[PDB]
């Protein structure tokens, strides 16, 4: 029942984007990419009223493949060779139902000596019948 | 498909 029901439903949205360039000359470790992927709020808005902190599943291959930011923009710089899968989850500083997203992500990559990637990707948050305090932090943001 | 190398999570599962 979509509004059928009498339910005052607050909806929020996060955005998955991520650039990648090249190098002319590879990294320490041999890796010709470097890429910096984020998360963040509906047309700019910064999302750390009701965004916590977030995380970045990267491959094992990375030096710490998990990058939690609990500081200013959501994102990870690093450097790598090859594309895949990235499972982000954002996580929401409340009580209520799940604080917790994920959302899977693809990071792609050019050829050495190719066109550059920017890729952005808007998700909506549906949260029904929310605390007042809630729909204030989702407003604010 | 056709762009940079590709090292998946899971190997065909």
């Amino acid at each position: 029942g979509s509004h059928m029901a009498s339910s005052c439903a607050v909806q929020v949205k996060l955005e998955l984007g991520h650039r990648a360039q090249v190098r002319k000359k590879p990294t320490v470790e041999g890796f010709t990419h470097d890429w910096m992927v984020f998360v963040r709020g509906p047309e700019h808005s910064n999302i750390q009223h009701f965004v916590e902190k977030v995380v970045f599943h990267l491959h094992e291959s990375f030096p710490r493949p998990k990058r939690v930011c609990k500081d200013p923009p959501y994102k990870v710089e690093e450097s790598g060779y090859a594309g895949f899968i990235l499972p982000i989850e954002v996580y929401f500083k409340n009580k209520e139902e799940p604080r917790k997203v994920r959302f899977d992500y693809d990071l792609f990559l050019h050829l050495e000596g190719h066109p550059p990637v920017n890729h952005l990707r808007c998700e909506k948050l549906t949260f029904n019948n929310p605390t007042e305090d809630f729909r204030r932090k989702l407003l604010k943001a | 498909g056709g762009k940079a190398p590709r090292k998946q999570l899971a190997t065909k599962a």
